[PDB]
RNA sequence: CCGGGCACUCUAACGGGACUGCCCGCGAAAGCGGGAGGAAGGAGGGGACGACGUCUGGUCAGCAUGGCCCUUACGGCCUGGGCGACACACGUGCUACAAUGCCCACUACAAAGCGAUGCCACCCGGCAACGGGGAGCUAAUCGCAAAAAGGUGGGCCCAGUUCGGAUUGGGGUCUGCAACCCGACCCCAUGAAGCCGGAAUCGCUAGUAAUCGCGGAUCAGCCAUGCCGCGGUGAAUACG
């Protein structure tokens, strides 16, 4: 059960308290960020190809 | 201790702000 | 008066593009203060490299996101036409206010 | 009449002045010896000019931002030397010999991921 | 001197002493020198016999003081025995209560660690 | 370390007294870096010296040091069936640590309320001869010596 | 914990006050262990859920600001 | 603060610098030990970077994917419960057992980040959590904001105590439809075990260890003492 997952996901009509956060590419509920969209997994895998502007591999 | 919510430090510790430990 | 920011990410781009704005500012009248860099906001975010469980060993990014501030002294007429036309950002994003 | 130089250690900027004259001393704004009241480190800033020996004859006015207090009397340490290492082609004899020139490289290290404190590795377990 | 029940705090000051009571905390014991007006760097050794009582006035009047103190909190535990709601148990089993891991710790409310024990895995 | 022979770090001079033997006990006077804190403390001590002595307070903490350097000690050994506990010198190097060491720890064995009052008294029973360093000194004295049997192994 | 209302579901009440004509009967269910005890609902012995079936648990004033679910056991080995 | 000024500081973009090119010592060389000038030497100190292969290592529950198996259910929705159970054992942790201490009033020195029905100044209400009003911010130009340890002087007096805050009772507040299971804060009252831990065992070679405070992600709220970062104070020792 995590393609019926995504789409309840989705639909938002029950009280926003339910209203949750899921990956974007892969239906994934844990670990996902405010900004990319992304779950960690996903999130690296585009890093390394380029398809995330401005993200670089950091260095301090 | 860092463990007294009735204490600046305990306050403090816990990140919290009250009677012991007011916003000025 | 007038003034313009800068953002965008590759600081060699913004650079130019920004610089541009200020040879081509000069010409068309009032004198401009200098590109001048501002602070870089930084956008840093950690991640555990292995699909699993390897709390360690994991893997962080940045995304610079590079400002830049330049502003003309007196609005010219003359100005306006190159600055309002002259919208050449590849990557770039400008806000103008006054 | 100016006589300046960049105080700067770990974190900690001060802007060193020597005026000649009496031998009063002043940072951000208050009395050396009363903003830097308690710490017996204090004392320990001035100590370039107790050998070059010529304390009474400068009204040094610093202002140092950034960082923590001791930090700052290092950063004070090096802009009295740096500052008066300028008016002074002849007191070389003593930034370098007396070891009194260096940014003290010494700053704190990044926290590397799984040790507590950059080098504190966490427990151990291994049964 | 006796201020209450059958409390008597001794040769130090009253901003500690009273402490040494069932319901006086630290708070009422500056809570009774608003109200009472006494400097409580004084002993409890000396000190005008006046005080003592406006003292003890204050303090055992106003509210209620071990026992019955100490008292009624027991009956709101007995009324939680009722018919048995869910915070009225756990007293009854004498395990933590406001929901805490009973798996592991707990040792304050639990009775000594009470080994007994279990598992064994084969060696061959 | 394995590799190099190591060479030993050097301190910055006190401020008051401005002596490096000075700093080092501060430092070991010093719990959880905290110097304003270890400074005082030393200082505070010797202005509870002047009192119980009329002594220029930098000899007493200096001989109280030199009283306790022990001459030698012993460190253990492997050999097969036991261990042999060999006797042998020991360089000022580990003996002004050992000695600072002792004092302090010495010091904060004592029952005096305060710190400065410890690290004080200790100072002057060790400075005169006689304090829990002057005795965890002697102590190591006694272990050699009597071991001279096993002394044949100095290595 | 509520000092403005009293969360306490409507579908309760009602089947509660409807009932409070006349007061007959009470053997009456539910599944709102989350809801508030209402006072005068003495005598009205509410079977509340925890999972597996329905406490038929009597109610009582000794009994009030706390929830049906307080009377209701939800783990077994108490 | 206003006029006004790029000298500082700083911000951020581009450069020079250090290469065994100098001197002495050893040698066939490569190159080792010593020394000066220098901010820095002989890779200057940290990051990113981890070979052929190894553990039939891990993960089909992130995803992809061959084969197998289910189809008015091994699919789907929902309300309620559960993952938070507890006679017990272990791992990692946090707070402590105290005067190099704890409490209370006052007064300082950070870095790094963050913010649109978001962070809140400043007011009035309340002991407080917090609540009614309401300025500024598209944020080096307003806010989160206070750093804490420190410094000053004031109070405890070696006592399970003004050490330590577990436990529980009573009274509240905020997010949310909703805090019984099961949230986090607040205030009053309770003040538990603990006076330094058996056999054993861990981390760390310097701005490190130790110690103090701070940011962020996730996120309505939060069980975060976790993690990932920042900075303040600042050691001991390395014969071998
Ligand atoms: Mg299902
Ligand atoms: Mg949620
Ligand atoms: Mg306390
Ligand atoms: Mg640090
Ligand atoms: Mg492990
Ligand atoms: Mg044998
Ligand atoms: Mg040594
Ligand atoms: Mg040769
Ligand atoms: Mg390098
Ligand atoms: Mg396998
Ligand atoms: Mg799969
Ligand atoms: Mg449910
Ligand atoms: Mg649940
Ligand atoms: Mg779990
Ligand atoms: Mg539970
Ligand atoms: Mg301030
Ligand atoms: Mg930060
Ligand atoms: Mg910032
Ligand atoms: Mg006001
Ligand atoms: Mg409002
Ligand atoms: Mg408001
Ligand atoms: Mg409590
Ligand atoms: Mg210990
Ligand atoms: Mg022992
Ligand atoms: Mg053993
Ligand atoms: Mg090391
Ligand atoms: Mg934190
Ligand atoms: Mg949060
Ligand atoms: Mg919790
Ligand atoms: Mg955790
Ligand atoms: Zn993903």
């Amino acid at each position: 059960a995590r393609k019926a997952l995504i789409e309840k996901a989705k639909r938002t009509p029950k009280f926003k308290v339910r209203a949750y956060t899921r990956c974007v590419r892969c239906g994934r509920a844990r670990s996902v960020y405010r900004f990319f969209g992304l779950c960690r997994i996903c999130l690296r895998e585009l890093a390394h190809k380029g398809q995330l502007p401005g993200v670089r591999k950091a260095s301090w | 201790g860092k463990g007294d919510r009735r204490t600046r430090r305990g306050k403090i510790w816990r990140g919290t702000y009250g009677k012991y430990r007011p916003r000025k | 008066k007038i003034r313009i920011k800068l953002r965008g990410f590759d600081h060699k781009t913004l650079d130019a593009s920004a610089q541009k704005i200020v040879e081509a500012a000069r010409r068309s009248g009032a004198q401009v203060s200098g590109p001048i860099p501002l602070p870089t906001r930084v956008r840093r975010f950690t991640v555990i490299r292995g699909p699993f469980k390897h709390k360690d060993s994991r893997e962080h990014f940045e995304l610079r996101t590079h400002n830049r501030l330049v502003d003309i002294i007196n609005p010219n007429r003359k100005t306006i036409e190159q600055l309002m036309t002259l919208d050449l950002p590849t990557g770039v994003e400008i806000e103008i206010k006054t | 009449e100016q006589y300046y130089g960049t105080g700067r250690r770990k974190e900690a900027v001060a802007r060193v002045f020597l005026r000649p004259g009496n031998g009063k001393v002043t940072v951000n704004g208050q009395d050396f010896n009363e903003y830097f009241q308690g710490l017996v480190r204090a004392v320990a800033a001035l100590e370039p000019l107790r050998a070059v020996d010529a304390l009474g004859r400068f009204d040094a006015y610093i202002t140092v931002r950034g960082g923590g207090k001791s930090g700052q009397i290092d950063a004070i340490k090096l802009g009295i030397a740096r500052a008066l290492v300028q008016y002074n082609p002849d007191y070389r004899a003593k930034l370098k010999p007396l070891g009194f020139l260096t940014r003290d490289a010494r700053v704190v290290e990044r926290k590397k991921y799984g040790k507590h404190k950059a080098r504190r590795a966490p427990q151990y377990s291994k049964r | 001197a006796r201020i209450a029940g059958v409390e008597i705090p001794r040769n130090k000051r009253v901003d500690v002493a009273l402490t040494y009571i069932y319901g006086i905390g630290k708070a009422r014991a500056k809570e009774a020198l608003e109200k009472t007006g006494i400097n409580p760097a004084t002993r409890v050794k000396d000190l005008t016999e006046a005080e003592v009582v406006r003292l003890r006035e204050y303090v055992e009047n106003t509210w209620k003081l071990e026992g019955e103190l100490r008292a009624e909190v027991a009956a709101n535990i007995k009324r939680l025995m009722d018919i048995g709601c869910y915070r009225g148990l756990r007293h009854r089993r004498g395990l933590p209560v406001r929901g805490q891991r009973t798996r592991t710790n707990a040792r304050t409310r639990k009775g000594p660690r009470k080994t007994v024990a279990g598992k064994k895995k084969a060696p061959r | 370390a394995r590799r190099r022979r190591a060479e030993v770090r050097q301190l910055q001079p006190d401020l008051v007294y401005g002596d490096v033997l000075v700093t080092a006990f501060i430092n070991k006077i010093m719990r959880d870096g905290k110097k304003n804190l270890a400074a005082r403390i030393f200082y505070d001590a010797c202005k509870i010296i002047q009192e119980k002595t009329g002594q220029e307070p930098l000899k007493v903490f200096k001989q109280a040091v030199e009283n306790v350097k022990p001459r030698m000690e012993v460190r253990s050994r492997r050999v097969g069936g036991a261990n042999y506990q060999v006797p042998m010198e020991v360089s000022p190097r580990r003996q002004q640590s050992l000695a600072l060491r002792w004092l302090v720890q010495a010091a904060n064995q004592r029952p005096e309320r305060r710190a400065a009052v410890r690290i004080a008294h200790e100072l002057m029973d060790a400075a005169e001869g006689k304090g829990g360093a002057v005795k965890k000194k002697e102590d190591v004295e006694r272990m050699a010596e009597a071991n001279r049997a096993y002394a044949h192994y100095r290595w | 914990s509520l000092k403005k209302g009293v969360f306490v579901d409507d579908h309760l009440l009602e089947k509660v006050l409807e009932l409070n004509a006349k007061g007959e009967k009470r053997l009456i269910k539910t599944w709102s262990r989350r809801s508030t005890i209402v006072p005068e609902m003495v005598g009205h012995t509410i079977a509340v859920y925890n999972g597996k079936q329905h406490v038929p648990v009597y109610i009582t004033e000794n009994m009030v600001g706390h929830k049906l679910g307080e009377f209701a056991p939800t783990r077994t080995y108490r």
